[PDB]
């Protein structure tokens, strides 16, 4: 079965950054596009950047355009999200979710940052900023 | 017959195409059909015919659906030990109204008959906004190759070898491979149509027709231009 395990979350200060690590398990990373999520408590998770990797292709929300960037790293089967010039605006728990895998077929863009195209989940990490 | 080369302006230009270019490149990417001396095991329509082929990684068998323009060429290949070659997909590959059942188009030459013992060089001549900087050959063991088989093995090199599909890094506009046997040529444009879908299914129909070439008689050029 499929897995996702999320890292790299803490508590920070207004202007502040960090890396999230998601480790996949039970499937790899290819083919496929991986994304970032987040959810306020009482908010609905919203899409925030996905990556295609096939082709490393990336889709940015507006929240996260000039501060934010996704990444893949096969070898270690994991993507990242660096998370640059944080605000309290962005204190979310931030999940981690694999796209299905099509057969010699990818998804168009345009859906990447829907979560109802998602069947796979991380916990997720929890991310604080202070003001 | 002979065809018209693509007057200005014909050409699809990859800049109009707004979709992902991640699908066409699949299809030229690694992952094929190539099956040798096999023969039909079933159809579901009339211009089709169902092969079983092994996969010697999960030692299993899949099925491939090949599609023909017409009944003529499914009733000619039924009942045939053949050669199968083509680049399949899935998307909407169909059996009833996945990775076990792909589909594609052509693709079949009957094996008996067709064996060279040597294989045969054919060339290509890649030009890049009219210079023929690359050139390079492909080898076949069959007579009569169908020009999907040569398609993609041309592709195949070029994608991993020029980037072609690279949606980010292809330095292409405009593409076509030209088929020229004797003094008769036809050529298919290697770009998808203007806007935001690509169709898998649609794109590679134009093998249907399963037009086959002389491998001793044919030359293969492409020409390609850059934006």
């Amino acid at each position: 079965q499929v897995q996702l395990v999320e890292s790299g979350g803490g508590s920070v200060q207004d202007g502040g950054s960090l890396r999230l690590s998601c480790a996949a398990s039970g499937f790899t990373i290819d083919n496929r596009w991986m994304t970032w999520f987040r959810q306020a408590p009482g908010k609905e998770r919203e899409g925030v950047a996905s990556i295609l990797t096939y082709s490393g292709r990336t889709v940015y929300a507006d929240s996260g355009k000039g501060r934010f960037t996704i990444s893949q790293a096969n070898a270690k089967n994991s993507v990242y999200l660096q998370m640059n010039s944080l605000k309290p605006e962005d204190t979310a728990t931030y999940y981690c979710a694999a796209g299905d895998a099509y057969h010699k077929w990818f998804m168009p863009s345009s859906r990447a940052l829907d979560r109802k195209e998602y069947n796979y989940w991380g916990q997720g990490t929890l991310v604080t900023v202070s003001s | 017959e002979s065809q018209p080369d693509p007057k200005p302006d014909e050409l699809h230009k990859s800049s109009k195409f707004t979709g992902l270019m991640e699908n066409m490149k699949v299809l030229y990417d690694d992952n094929h059909v190539s099956a040798i001396n096999v023969k039909s095991i079933d159809q579901f329509l009339y211009f089709d015919l169902i092969y079983s082929i092994k996969d010697t990684k999960l030692g299993n068998y899949d099925n491939v659906r090949v599609e023909f323009k017409n009944k003529d060429l499914a009733d000619k290949y039924k009942d045939k030990y053949v050669d199968v070659f083509g680049a399949n997909y899935y998307y909407q590959c169909y059996f009833s109204k996945d990775k076990r059942k792909t589909c594609m188009y052509g693709g079949v030459t009957e094996h008996n008959g067709n064996q060279l013992d040597k294989y045969r060089s054919i060339t290509v001549r890649v030009f890049e906004d009219g210079k023929n900087l690359l050139s390079f050959d492909v080898q076949t063991n069959k007579k009569k190759v169908t020009a999907q088989e040569l398609d993609y093995l041309t592709r195949h090199y070029l994608v991993k070898n020029k980037k072609l599909y690279e949606f980010n890094n292809s330095p292409y506009e405009t593409g076509y491979i030209k088929f020229i046997e004797n003094e008769n040529s036809f050529w298919y444009d290697m770009m998808p149509a203007p806007g935001d879908k690509f169709d898998q299914s649609k794109y590679l129909m134009m093998y249907n027709d399963n037009k086959m070439v002389d491998s001793k008689d044919v030359k293969i050029e492409v020409y390609l231009t850059t934006k």
